[PDB]
């Protein structure tokens, strides 16, 4: 990127997005309808509002299920982990978020940002899904879905989607990261219901030491790097502390000294 | 200096810097007294912003008024209009 | 949501970047710069006389 | 009436230089000239006014000995101290000095404040400076400065604490509180009056010396006149006589300001001409009356080396600037013109040793700047230089080394060093205020002109003012006294309204046009109605100025409203202050800011538009962006962290850009610019601490965020991202670079030690200060304890334990915290509040309970904040889990009233029962009339949950005439749990039940061997828990017990708080026995309405149709409730604050009705009667609460005791409190209930016992500072209903008003416990020790089976199966109940045996010991049974008894409150016995002195002897506990000496 006006439009796109979450649609086709992803309409707009138009942000979802009910997946802890986002993947690191009151919860999958309204499943969220659901035994392919969130004009558009395990074979063998890579099949992942749930709130998980948006400092933010969680309220991407070097980078008195002033 | 100070020297600027018939050598002299003295680089830059700062009874008086500002909404100036 | 960015911008709505949402909306969003609409706005619910125009 | 008049047609528009004057009187040889581009008016030195023949300078010979010691080494004084020598030192009235600069008028201000020190003479120490303060007001911090270092070297010998009042509010509080002599700023102290850090110390504050009151028509103007205004107002209200010393220069129209400041014309009026200055100096005024401003700076540079060189080795010279850089570069034109024109050694004479000495201090000096000129005769002393270098100067000026010192300002009002020769060079300063170039002040100028001619080593001075033509006439006008002083106060007037709305001071338009008319505005409107825009007809149709004052009131009231900062009616004219006016009256803001924050805030904003909210408010509204600073400013927008949403050719953007460069402390580049960016970061510190007080207010949990950030980075001058360390100003900046360049938290240094933190920063030699300085940064440890109370609302204690070293360095006198709790979403603020962890009650763990609402969609977890208000990035995060907090169950419907018809007196069987209530009423409640079918016609056990007034007495009478109808020979037995309610229920009784019935009424003692013979002999038996518990522990034995007819026990509710387990314990025994006996004892469990009423019915074994538990809002007289929530951390404060509101209160609420005033302490009530009677005199109604007359009064004040509380009594407010004899309190009673008094503050212990029903309670401050944990912990459920429900007026009253004047935190809480239910909950977990022992001592639970049985009958045992998380427990399963009830009782019995109390027979068989026997025999605690046994031994004597006894478990609960710990230190150095390391916060050391001044029979005050009586009452049970221990253990020595102690 430039990284020397585009930043300025950047958080001027991010901060109109209170306005955006009020706008929310979800695509109600494919629906193979054989659990369906409850998600709550707090950290929904929590995930929509801490976004970018153009960095794709990255956030893992766990939840446990209701009683009598094993058709359904309300989700209830949205874990922020410290990675960067480009314009078609994030790149999260393969370290899997660890927490005490996501140890009652089960990970229903992932969900990220894109955009552009992607009609067709993405092939390289389907190959991190792919990656996640292979590199961690706990990631089974029938409960882990993927949700992308496509950033509509003045709206959102969520769409969820469980992947194939012909795809999730497919994307764990796949080594190009591009638009288009070898073996992307329509079929390597199916559109399932999802619903918004708004009787139930639910929580999130911050790290302690970092931030969880590291567009800026990107050389810190290792796919191999470890962090701790925190059951505290995840912090913006435009942060003091997402970015250090655009802070601590000034240098170290005879003008009108009013003192005493009324204050 | 204040604005209206700042608009006076300005003034004696463009006009000891434009009225002095090509004279160099000598408005040296007055630039760096009234500026304080400082540097010769002062003066080659002052000399560069100097140099780079300077119904009748006719039947034809009133233009004929042919046709035109084609009307249409559409707005020329594109422009959303707000009011 | 661009109009409320615009209004702080001291100016009237781009014009240009809402080139994105051109030839869109069950409304004439593509009409909503036209020149006649303060003369537009002065008509209210001409749905009924233009179904009436069958009789008229 | 009112008319909207245009409030800035009537300002002034130039402000400090508005002449109100056409013409300026010029002396006679005071010609001017034009002699080229600019013209010279000279005026020359005026001879001084010939002394009388009377009339001359007193030496100090004269002055008493309390002012002798404040002018140490002056001989002799000037003429205007001594012209006034007696008004200021003999006469305490209100003087005007009205004295030019100069002319010694600290002086005065020295005679002053000796003489109000000499109001406390203090001849057995120095002096008493605990008695009086002295206030004076300077408008220059250096002026302030300098006074108080003068006031700190001059009363040095008399002790008087010097002070400058700066810092946060609470700093200025103690500093106020610490210190008698305080030196600050009038807007300062119009803040510290708006926010209440000086309504505590008002009473102390008997001396307002203003200085300066030239500036009365400047910018501070408007502020001096609210600050006056108020000071008439407190001394026409409360009566306070303040002497006032207002110094003002020779200005015309002084009788106005004297009028306006309450001086006398005669006595307190001094008018000084010019001649009484003791340096006459020479006036020259320049002034350039060319066009082109370059030709009026060359001119004026060159007038300016014309009086250099005129003057360079005659006198010194003097130079003021505008700016500090300003005076460096005037300076180095001088020497570069003396330098040109050979006119250098003019001023460097033959001086060879001042030209050494100049040369050395050149050469030792660090400064570039200054040592350019210093071996020449120019010096400079600028603020921006260093102390040293300042300090220097002055020593070169003041010695005659250095001939042109050039300074600014600052230095020439801050330091008292004048020259001989001045020059004021320019007459023009940048006001980013005004946002332009403008012309100097009228102060300034005056202490410019002041320091002209010095008065030791000159004759005559030289004042020079280099100035344009058109602004020459107004100089010449305050130069020569014809320049009058105009009130500039139609500005601020709203503002002042609003101020004066917050402060309490005006209500109504009345108030407001009173609190207007007392001001220098109404006094310049009289005398000059010209000036401030009125006509002839408008003075001649109102001559007291009252119509323009109603339009002035009407306007202010308009711009409240219009800006939405207070609630102003134009019917009535009153107004209510809201929380934005507040907000903005304390902290200075103004209207329109203020509306733009109430119209701009939003809960969803960023950091983004923050700083586009606070940059767009009115304080920077005249601040304009320049072209010439635009590449400064697109600059600095590539370089702050912030971006900026608006353009660059906005102000808003231009002043967030200046604010993020201040923050990130950026090099600027224009001077204007950085006085534009320091005057907005001095405006948007008070507007982030208004933000962050409407955030808070609001509710949104973010904004207070960003908001608390955004203070603390403009507060401590650095970004968040920035170290910890950056606050403390002992690390270096290089440390600080290499900490921040290593990407490491600030947790992680403090799990290092000082060696791993400077190894691991690459710094060992810099790694122990960083370890002190980890150690000494503000992190405590913040626990959390949930506690699901109800459905909807828990309580949370949050324990804080200091994990840091405190200092008073780093931390100060005490750190101030903002604890915030709220939910999942950080977003709504469910619970904020402050705290004050003072240095005193540093390194303990304080615990704060607060109440948290909690609905239907319950988040997973909430989140607890504990930021610092001071100190950055210091902020502790707590999640409270609500994943596995056991919420109890929704509680049921209450039992609705029938509207059936009222049952008659004919209704009752009996004819003697019908006698007794047939006078009374002769129809009853409608809940006592559904009561009756189950109480007269049944023998059930019946639950009554009815409000305090809804007839429970009734009920309780009809159940004791059904159980006289079922049996003649019946034993009933009432148990309540308040002593003096016991008392009144038995005084009923004995006219009922005794007078009436003819039935045995007794009360029970806490004697045991006549309540045997009582129970016996009685068959009404009115007894506490406390008495009955002795007797229940014997119903197996005493079989009078067990023959019980009738069981009634009143006011259950309470057994969740103080004797609550006692209660539920006896409740529980009384069940036991009454299903192993034989025999259903009739049980009618009165209480109020719970919501939980179905536990408490199965726990006390009544049936559904028998619960009679009605709704809160189901009483016969409907309670309107009000709470009123101050914003106030400190109690003393909020109890000063909240007097005049309760005043209101009751005026507003019940103007001809008796009221009932809840004080929060013995002491309190007088006080706040006092404050009553102070409010109802300030009125025009003045003893307006005696409803009957002084004739009626006059048998009954001769029987009171205190001459005040007769005094109070005389105007119509009784007191009530526990220092208070029983009969006059009886009196005060009787007179209150005849209707002769309208008022009756009754204290917080005589909430329950009191016999009075009135129709308003004002409950003002429910709270108790308690001493042995220091703390002011809330008030109970209980007392607050209790006092609730005292306001029960059924004939007397239609409706009972209730208003509870508390604080923000506790407002919530009180009124959710008001309207709703509140449940009960059994807290016998506790306390469960004692009911052990007594049930193993009675052989009742004989093991473990036995005592599960024993406490699974108990009302724990229904409470822990609805509230499992309210009783610690895990589950509401039976597995999980068990083990729970075996951990208690495995818990009992081990500290039954650790306490040698019982034995355990294979560790399960319990069997009564000894010491178990004789604890529950003369009903003793386990742990005062066991320090008997192990304290005292077969060698003890009384003296060691009486400490044993003193230390006992039943000591603990002696009453510890403020203002106790200097009475026990006196007592303690008289008792016969002394104590080893007494402790003033220990109530055993308490007890001991209590009983050591009974032995000796030494006198002691009310609330000591209160407290000695309670101690006595159970010290003769302490006796014989230890005398049976004495004879159990085989010691006879000791038991006799304890035998003879007992005795003694």
């Amino acid at each position: 990127f430039s990284s020397k006006t585009e930043w300025r439009v950047r958080a001027i796109s991010a901060a109109n997005l209170h306005l955006r979450t009020n706008h929310i649609y979800v695509s109600s086709d494919d629906i193979k309808e054989t659990y369906t992803y409850i998600l709550p309409k707090n950290v929904l707009k929590k995930f929509i509002c801490i976004s970018d138009l153009r960095a794709q942000i990255a956030g893992y979802l766990y939840g446990v299920s209701p009683p009598d009910n094993p058709q359904v997946k309300e989700i209830r802890c949205i874990v922020m982990v410290p990675q960067w986002g480009t314009h078609q993947t994030v790149h999260l690191p393969g370290q899997l978020p660890q927490h005490e009151y996501l140890k009652e919860m089960e990970p229903l999958g992932w969900i990220h940002t894109q955009p552009n309204e992607s009609p067709q499943l993405s092939p390289q969220d389907v190959t991190t899904h792919a990656k996640i659901m292979a590199d961690n035994p706990s990631w089974d392919g029938e409960k882990t879905i993927i949700i992308t969130c496509s950033f509509t004009p003045g709206s959102c558009t969520l769409t969820a989607y469980k992947l194939t395990p012909s795809g999730y074979e497919w994307g764990r063998q796949n080594t190009d990261k591009g638009n288009n890579p070898k073996g992307y099949l329509p079929s390597h992942y199916e559109r399932v219901q999802m619903l918004l749930s708004d009787r139930f709130l639910g929580f999130f998980m911050v790290p302690a030491q970092s931030s969880w948006n590291y567009n800026f400092m990107g050389v810190r933010h290792d796919p191999n790097m470890k962090y701790e969680l925190q059951l505290a309220n995840p912090k913006e991407f435009y942060h003091e502390v997402h970015r250090p070097s655009h802070f601590l980078n000034f240098a170290l008195v005879y003008s009108a000294d009013r003192e005493d002033l009324y204050a | 200096q204040p604005r209206d100070i700042l608009c006076g020297a300005a003034d004696e600027v463009l006009a000891v810097l434009k009225n002095e018939k090509l004279r160099d050598k000598e408005r040296r002299k007055e630039i760096d007294l009234l500026l304080g003295q400082t540097d010769d680089t002062r003066y080659h830059v002052l000399v560069n912003l100097g140099k780079k700062i300077t119904i009748d009874e006719t039947y034809g008086v009133n233009v004929q008024f042919e046709s035109d500002e084609e009307e249409g909404d559409e707005d020329v100036y594109g422009e959303v209009r707000e009011e | 949501l661009k109009r409320q960015e615009a209004i702080a911008q001291n100016r009237r709505l781009t014009l240009e970047d809402l080139e994105d949402s051109w030839d869109r909306g069950i409304p004439r969003i593509n009409t909503l710069f036209q020149k006649d609409r303060h003369t537009l706005a002065y008509d209210k619910g001409w749905r009924v006389r233009t179904d009436f125009k069958q009789y008229q | 009436p009112r008319q909207v008049l245009d409030l800035e047609d009537l300002v002034f528009t130039q402000g400090s230089h508005f002449m109100a004057n056409k013409r300026c009187q010029l002396p006679d040889g005071s010609f001017r000239r034009q002699r080229k581009g600019y013209e010279e008016v000279h005026v020359p030195a005026l001879k001084p006014k010939p002394f009388g023949s009377e009339e001359q300078l007193l030496p100090v010979e004269k002055l008493p000995k309390y002012a002798q010691a404040g002018f140490e080494g002056f001989k002799t004084l000037n003429r205007i101290q001594s012209k006034l020598y007696r008004a200021a030192l003999e006469t305490d009235e209100n003087l005007l000095l009205c004295a030019p600069t100069g002319a010694g008028k600290t002086n005065v201000a020295l005679m002053c404040m000796l003489r109000e020190i000499g109001k406390h003479i203090n001849m057995d120490g120095t002096i008493n400076v605990d008695d009086f303060k002295i206030i004076y007001i300077a408008p220059m911090r250096s002026l302030v400065q300098e006074m108080v270092g003068s006031f700190g070297k001059r009363l040095a010998t008399y002790g008087i604490t010097v002070a400058e009042l700066t810092g946060d509010h609470q700093l200025c509080k103690e500093e106020i509180s610490a210190t008698q002599i305080i030196v600050c700023t009038p807007e300062k102290w119009d803040i510290i009056t708006r926010k209440g850090g000086e309504r505590t110390y008002t009473q102390l504050v008997r001396l307002i010396i203003l200085d300066e009151i030239h500036l009365l028509h400047d910018d501070r103007g408007p502020v001096l006149e609210a600050l006056v205004a108020r000071a008439i107002r407190n001394i026409e209200m409360t009566q306070e006589d303040v002497r006032l010393i207002g110094l003002s220069a020779t200005l015309p129209n002084y009788e106005d300001v004297a009028t306006f400041l309450r001086v006398d014309p005669a006595k307190g009026l001094f008018y000084f001409d010019n001649s009484f200055r003791p340096v006459p100096l020479e006036q020259t005024y320049v002034g350039i009356t060319e066009k082109k401003a370059i030709k009026r700076f060359q001119i004026m540079n060159e007038i300016v080396y014309e009086k250099i060189m005129e003057h360079a080795g005659k006198n010194q010279v003097l130079v003021f600037v505008h700016s500090r850089k300003e005076t460096g570069k005037t300076a180095r034109a001088i020497r570069d013109m003396c330098l040109e024109k050979d006119t250098l050694g003019l001023f460097l004479r033959e001086g060879s040793a001042s030209t050494e000495v100049l040369r050395t201090e050149a050469e030792q000096c660090k400064n570039l700047e200054l040592k350019d000129l210093l071996p020449y005769g120019f010096a400079i002393h600028h603020a921006g230089m260093t102390r040293v270098d300042r300090t220097l100067v002055e020593d070169l000026f003041a010695d005659k080394h250095i001939q042109v010192l050039v300074s600014t300002a600052t230095l020439a009002w801050g330091v008292n060093l004048p020259a001989h020769t001045v020059i004021i060079k320019g007459t023009q300063v940048y006001s980013p205020e005004k946002g332009r170039w403008t012309e100097l002040g009228a102060l300034d100028i005056l202490q410019m002109l002041g320091r002209a001619g010095r008065p030791q080593y000159d004759t005559k001075g030289e004042g020079i003012l280099i100035t344009s033509h058109g602004e020459l006439q107004y100089y010449l006008s305050l130069l020569n006294q014809q320049l009058p002083i105009e009130s500039q106060m139609v500005s601020k007037l709203p503002d002042m309204l609003n101020a004066e709305i917050v402060l309490g001071n005006v209500q109504n338009a009345k108030d407001a046009v009173n609190w207007l008319g007392y001001a220098y505005l109404y006094i310049r409107m009289l005398r000059s109605p010209t000036l401030y825009g009125i006509s002839h007809d408008d003075l001649k149709g109102d001559p007291l100025l009252d119509q323009r004052r109603l339009d002035l009131v009407h306007t202010a009231a308009l711009m409240l409203d219009k800006n939405n900062l207070v609630k102003y009616d134009k019917k009535t004219g009153n107004f209510q202050v809201t929380e934005l006016g507040r907000i903005a009256s304390h902290y200075y803001i103004t209207n329109d800011t203020v509306q733009t924050y109430n119209q701009l805030l939003k809960p969803t904003l960023s950091e983004i538009e923050l700083f586009r909210v606070f940059s767009l408010s009115s304080e920077f509204k005249n601040i304009t962006v320049r072209e010439e600073e635009k590449l400064e400013l697109q600059k600095l927008l590539e370089r702050v962290p912030i971006p900026v949403k608006e353009s660059i050719e906005e102000p808003s953007a231009k002043i967030n850009v200046l604010l993020q460069a201040f923050i990130s402390q950026l090099k600027l580049e224009g001077f204007a610019l950085m006085a534009d960016m320091v005057y907005v970061t001095q405006s948007a510190g008070r507007l982030m601490r208004a933000i962050f007080e409407i955030v808070l207010n609001r509710g949104w949990a973010q904004l207070t965020d960003k908001t608390l950030n955004l203070c603390k980075m403009i507060d401590k001058r650095m970004w968040q991202s920035m170290c910890p360390l950056r606050q403390f100003r002992k690390l270096p900046e290089e440390v600080v670079k290499k900490i921040e360049k290593k990407n490491f938290p600030f947790e992680r240094l403090y799990d290092l030690n000082h060696n791993e933190i400077g190894e691991l920063i690459r710094m060992p030699k810099m790694g122990k200060t960083i370890h002190k300085y980890v150690h000494l940064f503000p992190k405590l440890e913040l626990s959390v304890h949930l506690q699901p109370i109800t459905r909807s609302t828990l309580k949370v204690e949050l324990t804080i334990t200091p994990d840091f070293q405190w200092d008073e360095k780093v931390h100060g006198s005490s750190e101030a915290f903002w604890i915030l709790v709220e939910d999942v979403d950080s977003e709504v603020i469910l619970h904020h509040e402050y705290f004050l962890l003072k240095a005193k009650y540093a390194q303990d763990e304080h615990l704060i309970t607060f109440f948290v609402p909690v609905f239907e969609p319950l988040p997973p977890q909430y989140f607890i904040r504990v930021v610092s208000d001071r100190w950055l990035s210091c902020e502790t995060q707590l999640p409270v889990s609500f994943r596995h907090l056991i919420l109890p169950e929704k509680y049921p419907p209450p039992t609705e009233l029938l509207d059936l018809q009222p049952l008659p007196v004919s209704a009752l069987r009996n004819s003697a029962f019908e006698s007794l209530y047939q006078d009374k009423f002769p129809f009853f409640n409608p809940i006592q009339t559904q009561v009756f079918n189950t109480v007269y016609n049944s023998d059930d056990n019946v639950f009554v949950g009815a409000p305090t007034g809804s007839g429970k007495t009734i009920c309780a009478e009809f159940a004791i005439l059904r159980m006289l109808l079922q049996s003649s020979e019946g034993r009933c037995v009432y148990i309540t749990p308040m002593e003096a309610l016991a008392e009144q229920v038995y005084m009923d009784w004995y006219e009922k039940f005794q007078d009436r019935l003819n039935k045995k009424v007794v009360l029970l003692t806490g004697e045991t061997s006549t309540d045997l013979k009582l129970l016996g002999k009685g068959n009404i038996i009115i007894s506490t828990p406390e008495k009955w518990d002795i007797l229940s522990r014997r119903w197996k034995q005493r079989k009078n017990v067990q023959n019980i007819n009738l069981f009634v026990v009143d006011e259950v509710h309470l057994i969740g708080g103080e004797n609550g387990p006692v209660l539920e314990v006896i409740c529980s025994r009384m069940r036991y026995i009454s299903s192993q006996i034989e025999r259903p004892i009739r049980i009618v469990a009165l209480s109020s309405s719970l919501s939980n009423a179905k536990d408490v019915a199965h726990w006390l074994g009544c049936s559904a149709t028998s619960t009679f538990n009605f709704h809160p809002n189901v009483r016969p007289v409907p309670l309107e409730l009000h709470i009123q929530g101050f914003n106030i951390s400190h109690t003393q404060t909020r109890l000063l604050s909240m007097a005049k509101p309760v005043y209101h209160a009751i005026t507003k609420h019940s103007p001809k009705k008796p009221v009932i005033v809840f004080v929060p302490s013995r002491k309190q009530t007088r006080l706040t009667a006092i404050d009553i009677l102070t409010t109802c005199a300030a009125d025009i109604q003045r003893q307006r609460f005696l409803h009957c007359t002084e004739k009626d009064l006059i048998p009954y004040l001769e029987k009171l005791s205190d001459s005040t509380l007769k005094e109070t009594l005389l105007n119509g407010v009784g007191y009530l409190h526990e220092g208070l004899s029983p009969m006059e309190r009886r009196l005060v009673e009787q007179l209150f209930s005849s209707g002769a008094i309208q008022v009756v503050v009754a204290s917080r212990s005589l909430c329950w016992g009191m016999n009075v029903a009135a129709h308003l309670v004002i409950i003002m401050d429910t709270q108790y500072y308690n001493g042995k944990i220091h703390a002011y912990v809330d008030y109970p459920i209980y007392d607050v209903l209790q006092m609730v429900g005292h306001a029960n007026r059924p004939l007397q009253d239609d409706e009972g008003r209730c208003v509870i004047m508390c604080q923000g935190s506790k407002k919530d809480f009180f009124k959710k416990f008001l309207y709703e239910p509140l449940p009960v909950e059994s807290h016998l977990d506790h306390c469960m020790h004692d009911h052990f022992n007594a049930e193993i001592v009675t052989k009742t639970i004989e093991n473990k089976q036995d005592a599960v049985d024993y406490l699974t009958w108990t009302f724990l045992y229904r409470r822990m199966t609805q509230n499992p998380n309210y009783y610690n427990l895990q589950g509401i399963s039976h597995r999980h109940l068990s083990d729970h009830l075996s951990e208690l009782v495995e818990q009992t019995l081990s500290d039954l045996e650790q306490s040698k109390c019982i034995s355990i027979e294979d560790e399960m068989d319990v069997a009564p010991l000894n010491l178990g026997m004789i604890a529950a025999y003369y009903y003793i605690n386990y742990t005062t049974i066991e320090l008997f046994s192990m304290s005292l031994n077969a060698k003890t004597k009384v003296r060691g008894l009486i400490e044993i006894i003193s230390n006992a478990a039943e000591y603990e609960n002696i009453p510890i409150r403020h203002h106790e710990d200097n009475l026990l230190r006196q007592l303690a150095q008289k008792v016969p016995h002394k104590l080893n390391n007494p402790k003033f916060n220990d109530p055993h050391v308490k007890t001991n002195l209590l009983l050591q001044a009974h032995l000796s029979r030494m006198q002691l005050s009310a609330e000591l002897q209160s407290d000695t009586e309670e101690i006595l009452s159970k010290a003769i049970r302490l006796i014989q506990a230890c005398v049976d221990v004495l004879s159990s253990n085989g010691w006879l020595s000791p038991a006799l000496a304890a035998m003879e102690l007992a005795q003694m």
